[PDB]
């Protein structure tokens, strides 16, 4: 496990600036050909209830502490959508980010319908309560008295299993549920999330981190196997603007993987990108027609 | 002849001859519009395959701006560089205050029409740029459109649009004037400007959106979604009836049979680049035969509808691009039921070349886009069929045999017109010649 | 108001009258309204019952939240059997609400910090519990047997239609004392003023300026289409109508420079243009009025994914005089008649809402925003950034600031007119009485609870949508444009995005909505700014600077940009 992602990939988005994810990725030594890193959203080690850091190699060491947000967490495993203050343009940046970045990713239960926790119950409990199936007596969980429940479920007004269940999400298609799902899907339609090269391509703007996978066209083929995509993410919680440099493909079409829609042709000049505060957008760059 | 500057004649994508291997290409005119222009006729002789003139007003000196210079430099006379007019915005300026006087120079004759061209405006040229034209947009007040394919006129894409706004049938973008020469024998029209129909969008992208709709997030009913395009497309129908009915008042109406053994040449040429297309063949001729000695009703017609040659403004639909497609076939007239037929040969192409971009789009189920495909193609040739039917007391569908028909001859030249260029595209006319 | 033989009536001059403001003529196009119910806002005598005191304490949230204009529907006594739309006494607050008196109170604590107060006021019919409608019916031979439109039989103008068809079997009522027909264009019990009557247009003239004497700042005149009746016509729009409506502007200029007169005349866009007046004298009828289908069509736009549901009704808009504004809010009811207006000529998208599975839904109910939207944040932020960017000037319906929702099962009126939610706290922090008191429960479900949705948890966190339309508000007061500027549509390759330009001769400035939920590319030409820099407004962020080529601009689903076009230096 590639463990300090989450804590450098949060203060990057607390400051607003790329660099913080850009650093772990660039000190990130070669792994062997079937080795493969594993990802998830979390700050904490189940086991040891301890945040990875190293005093020496790790720049951002004193700069966790001093962070408020990160000061209060210390210790205790939490949710993505407490960590996030139950933003959902960040739930989705940072699910965004762990699908698309190399190694593959661990989702944790309850998330993709954004449930929270109760830290109250202990500094490793505090994520293990019952999943909230339904808005019915113990979400849905259990048919037993709510008393004989191994945990009980989440009541808040935010969180709780009155507002936040399975059954709820299922309808909507705008549902953070069914957005989860979609995505998912999406990634699994395309190879160069999970094997594929991960090039870095910088630009002009310190909020947005812009980088292409890529995955080598084996013995032929033109399909979504074999396909280069590019990833634009917008850590500033305020719209950028990003001009990239895509020279190496030239002539290609940018082909938005959500809605299928087409973009303009990518040309010699810089490429302009617009994100609105914490958006992202995923790109499959097409060929040219023979 | 030519001579280096021929090479930048054969990189257009409106030049033809890329694949007709020519002999001798010399440029046949040459009149001098001003100082640094001249509107040169060029003539391409091909060997095994018949000759085509282009047009091209080159200018000499400088030619800015620096945003054009790959698409505008044509070579270098003595002694300064030569490139085509429409990139400099001083030399479009000229060629529309030519339009205006209204001018003549030695053979190439300008006129407009009763109106007010606009000049004093700023203009760029249009990104997609046609293989029959080139296209400058002055202001948001008139678009200029110099033929850059001239064969010898009338240009239908001028005369049809000049009736039917005299008549004053609103679905047409207004013209204001054009210019022609008289080359050798017969005449050539040269180009047109018109009333720019600014903050417009295709009726292709427009029904590409409505079949995106659908597809992504699917499974929830072509009548439920809130992208139905079965209001516009009803909308459209009445458009295109509009026009027709217009055109017959003007044009007249004459009755014909139908073309059997000329559409049966048709049937038997597309055969040579056979493919399961052969199987089909005795079902398609038994179609055919069936309404053999039927009389027709012919008008003037489009001759070349589909949603790319239709335009949506605020306040209405639009009809463009009159090409039609031998330019004494192509003014002969026609059964309208080829035109409604190119329509909705046009939805099934929108719907699936999205279920092709949606087999990109691999693997499991492709078959509920396949649903969901034929649901909307269906319904909206329907609601097309629908308000052309409500415009003009006939209905196409109540006369079915006779469209069933063009649709069969628009599915077979769309077969050949696309295998020989396009492989991937075979599916679709096969199964929509199978479908019908 | 009382009787001795003609009904006597309060003065002026024993109330006070409020702080006037420097005059103005111009503050109404750029003015940001908020529609606010005084029986809903906040109460402060525990009666359950919103006061004119409550919402005076509550002044300082409304200042806070950037509005410039209190619109006020009707406060007047009442017997409330249509929502105060029937009034009783012209003279004579509602006495739960508070006295006259407590008006001038509201009046003076707004004006101190520069809010003005507007308030409906209808102009067609009185309850038949006025003093003056029992005078007519118990003294026909009297000074106010003519006030009312009587009659001997149930025949006369018969081509005028019943506007509550399935309540009013006609629109003549038999009265028992009298022994005659009185004619009603609404319920029964709200019988029509006669205004062929001299008596009576002084009469309601002196209403008006009764109240601006007090020192209101405006009117909207409700029900003004259906004043005059005239045979072998609907009695809508009639010439005499107009003439009566053009007094009524001459009496604000002459005697009260700097008010305004908006008109409630639900009808299509080039039907009311009619009631702004002769435009060769700019203007001498309303200052404004509303363009009603521009919400329906916005919505309808937003579900088919493409802008020119919206782009048609803009284009068909006729010019109006240079006094007068339009008038734009986000609802696609008419609160007076509940009726959505349609021209089955006009309107294109005529068959196209009763096929829409969400609007069929909705037929004659309010609704609010959060709830018109299904609660999509992202839609609720769209709509608003269309409504302060369009032409015209905005109305904000009260609650909608926090995303409150709706109760339907209340009434087709009452649904958008529950407790504004202040707190958590018990009714909401609305009263302090007991829950079985309230007027009318405060919204207690999971979604649009006060438990979850009001204004003390949205004030922390900058990323709340109180807090982000109120920023909204702080933006569009900072651009004249938005207000009083010109209207040109960019157009655009793309059908899902419509990008405009406000502009003043002194801000350029560009705004493009996406109306589909996909990210969206969309190509603009702006050539005729170039060398310009746009900055977007929320962040004050540069972009490239414009050129010769089409400027590229991304947006995510349902997103919007707002830039400033700025000069090179
Ligand atoms: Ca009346």
């Amino acid at each position: 496990f590639h463990f300090p992602l989450m804590p450098r990939i949060f203060m990057a988005v607390r400051r607003e600036s790329r660099f913080p994810i850009s650093e772990i990725l660039a000190q990130t030594p070669p792994i062997p050909d079937t080795a493969q890193w594993g990802i998830f959203l979390r700050n904490h080690d189940e086991l040891t209830l301890e945040m990875v850091t190293d005093e020496e190699r790790d720049y951002m060491y004193a700069e966790y502490a001093k962070d408020p947000r990160m000061k209060a967490n210390v210790g205790i495993r939490r949710r993505l959508a407490p960590l996030l203050e139950n933003d959902r343009n960040q739930i989705e940046l940072f699910t965004a980010l762990l699908l698309s970045l190399p190694g593959s990713p661990v989702l944790y239960y309850g998330d993709e319908i954004g449930m929270g926790d109760i830290i109250w119950l202990g500094d490793r409990d505090s994520v293990r309560t019952p999943m909230q199936w339904t808005p019915d007596r113990n979400a849905g969980f259990s048919k037993a008295t709510p008393g004989r429940l191994y945990l009980p479920p989440n009541q808040d007004a935010v969180y709780g299993y009155h507002s936040v269940n399975v059954e709820a999400q299922l309808d909507s298609s705008s549902s953070l549920l069914n957005w989860t799902r979609n995505m998912l899907a999406v990634r699994s339609r395309h190879d160069a999330f999970a094997v594929g090269t991960f090039r870095e391509l910088g630009g002009s703007n310190p909020s947005v981190l812009a980088y292409i996978r890529e995955v080598t066209r084996q013995q032929g083929d033109g399909g979504a196997k074999t396909d280069a995509v590019l990833c634009v993410n917008n850590l500033s919680r305020f719209p950028q603007p990003i001009e990239l440099n895509l020279q190496q493909w030239a002539g290609y079409i940018p082909v938005e993987m959500t809605g299928y829609v087409e973009f303009p042709s990518i040309g010699q000049l810089p490429y302009l990108l617009t994100l609105p505060g914490h958006g992202f957008y995923w790109f499959q760059l097409r060929e040219p027609d023979p | 002849m030519s001579v280096e500057f021929e090479d930048w004649l054969t990189q257009q994508r409106w030049y033809a001859g890329r694949n007709r291997e020519l002999v001798s290409a010399t440029t046949a005119m040459a009149v001098r519009l001003r100082d640094g222009l001249e509107l040169v006729l060029l003539q391409a002789n091909y060997a095994d395959g018949p000759d085509e003139r282009y047009q091209v007003i080159v200018a000499t000196g400088s030619g800015p701006i620096d945003e054009y210079s790959v698409v505008a430099t044509i070579g270098i006379a003595d002694g300064q560089t030569a490139y085509d007019a429409l990139y400099d915005p001083d030399a479009t300026r000229y060629l529309l205050s030519l339009i205006d006087e209204s001018a003549t120079v030695q053979n190439v004759r300008f006129v407009r029409e009763p109106d007010v061209e606009l000049p004093l405006d700023a203009p760029p040229r249009v990104f997609g740029a046609e293989q029959s034209n080139t296209s400058v947009v002055f202001g948001e007040d008139a678009i200029f459109k110099l033929f850059r394919r001239i064969t010898p006129g009338v240009h239908p894409d001028i005369e049809l649009n000049r009736v039917l706004a005299r008549a004053g049938n609103p679905h047409v973008a207004r013209l204001l004037g054009s210019f022609e020469t008289e080359w050798e024998g017969e005449p050539y029209a040269l180009g047109m400007v018109t009333e720019f129909a600014a903050n417009s969008a295709e009726g292709w992208d427009m029904a590409t959106t409505s079949t995106r709709d659908l597809f992504a997030e699917g499974d929830l009913y072509a009548e439920e979604v809130g992208g139905d395009f079965a209001g516009e497309a009803y909308r459209l129908g009445e458009a295109v009836a509009s026009v027709h009915a217009c055109l017959a008042h003007e044009l007249g109406t004459e009755e014909v049979p139908f073309p059997a053994d000329v559409m049966a040449q048709r049937l038997a040429a597309a055969v040579d680049a056979v493919p399961e297309l052969r199987e089909h063949v005795p079902q398609i001729e038994e179609r055919y035969h069936k309404l053999a000695d039927t009389t027709m009703t012919v008008q003037r017609v489009h001759g070349d509808l589909h949603l790319g040659q239709v335009l949506r403004t605020p306040k209405g639909w639009l009809l463009i691009d009159f090409e039609g497609e031998p330019l004494d076939e192509r003014r002969r007239p026609d059964t309208p039921v080829r035109d409604v037929a190119g329509i909705l040969r046009s939805f099934e192409y929108a719907a699936h070349q999205r279920l092709v971009d949606q087999a990109g789009d691999d693997d499991d189920r492709a078959r509920q886009l396949a649903a969901r495909a034929r649901e909307w193609v269906t319904r909206n040739c329907a609601s097309f069929c629908d308000g052309y039917a409500a415009e003009a007391g006939t209905d196409p569908r109540d006369s079915a045999d006779l469209l069933a028909a063009y649709e069969l001859d628009k599915a077979v030249y769309e077969a050949a017109y696309e295998a020989r260029h396009r492989p991937s595209w075979l599916p679709i006319p096969l199964g929509s010649i199978a479908r019908l | 108001h009382v009787e001795a033989g003609i009904v006597e009536h309060p003065n002026a001059e024993d109330f006070g009258h409020a702080r006037t403001l420097p005059t103005d003529t111009n503050w109404f196009k750029h003015a940001v309204f908020y529609e606010v119910l005084v029986r809903a806002f906040y109460d402060s005598n525990a009666d359950g019952i919103g006061d004119l005191r409550g919402l005076t304490e509550k002044l300082d949230y409304i200042k806070w939240l950037g509005v410039d204009c209190l619109w006020l529907p009707p406060f007047y006594d009442s017997p409330l059997r249509d929502g105060g739309y029937d009034i009783r006494d012209f003279y004579k607050v509602l006495p739960e609400f508070g006295t006259v008196d407590d008006f001038v109170t509201l009046l003076d604590a707004a004006h101190r910090r520069g809010i003005r107060i507007i308030t409906d006021l209808v102009m067609n019919h009185t309850s038949d519990q006025h003093e003056w409608f029992q005078e007519s019916r118990h003294n026909p031979d009297g000074p106010y047997g003519d006030f009312y439109v009587w009659s001997d039989t149930s025949d006369r103008y018969p081509d005028a239609r019943i506007i509550f068809v399935d309540t009013e079997e006609s629109n003549w009522t038999f009265d028992p004392v009298r022994r005659q027909f009185y004619w009603h264009r609404f319920f029964s019990h709200q019988p029509d003023l006669n205004y062929d009557n001299p008596a009576v247009q002084e009469a309601m003239l002196d209403v008006l300026r009764f109240w601006l004497d007090l020192g209101i700042d405006g009117f909207r005149l409700d029900a003004v289409p259906y004043l005059f009746e005239r045979e072998g016509t609907n009695c809508e729009n009639l010439p005499e109508t107009h003439a009566f409506l053009k007094r009524c502007r001459k009496a604000i200029d002459d005697e009260y420079p700097g008010r305004v007169l908006l008109a409630e005349a639900n009808q299509w866009p080039a039907d009311v243009v009619a009631y702004f007046g002769d435009p060769d004298t700019g203007g001498d009828e309303c200052h404004m009025a509303f363009h009603f289908p521009l919400m329906p069509r916005i919505f309808m736009a937003v579900r088919r994914e493409s802008r020119f549901p919206i782009s048609e009704i803009l284009a068909q808009t006729p010019p109006i005089p240079d006094t007068a504004q339009w008038g734009i809010f986000l609802r696609n009811h008419d609160e007076l008649t509940l009726e959505m207006v349609t021209d089955e000529e006009r309107d294109y998208m005529y068959a196209e809402y009763a096929k829409d599975p969400r609007m069929k839904a909705n037929v004659g109910i309010r609704r609010r925003l959060a709830p018109l939207l299904e609660n999509d944040r992202n839609q609720i932020e769209l709509f608003t950034a269309l409504l302060l960017s369009l032409p015209g000037s905005p109305v904000l319906y009260y609650g909608d600031e926090i995303g409150m929702g709706d109760i339907i099962w209340l009434g087709d009126r009452d649904s958008v007119r529950t407790p504004m939610q202040w707190t958590p706290d018990r009714n909401a922090g609305f009263s302090k009485a007991t829950p079985g008191r309230l007027y009318l429960p405060p919204n207690q479900d999971a979604v649009y609870g006060y438990h979850s949705v009001n204004v003390e948890a949205q004030l922390d966190s900058s990323s709340s949508l109180l807090n982000w339309t109120r920023n909204m508000l702080a933006v569009r007061s900072r651009h004249d444009a938005f207000a009083v500027g010109t209207f040109r549509e960019l157009g655009g390759s793309n059908p899902s995005v419509l990008a405009y330009i406000r502009e003043v001769t002194t801000d350029a400035v560009l705004c493009v909505n996406n109306l589909s939920r996909f990210p969206q590319p969309i190509e603009l030409n702006l050539q005729q700014w170039a060398g310009y820099i746009p900055v977007e407004m929320t962040g004050y962020v540069e972009f490239p600077s414009i050129g010769q080529l089409p400027y590229l601009l991304t947006l995510p689903g349902h997103g919007f940009y707002w830039f400033q076009l700025r000069e090179p230096d």
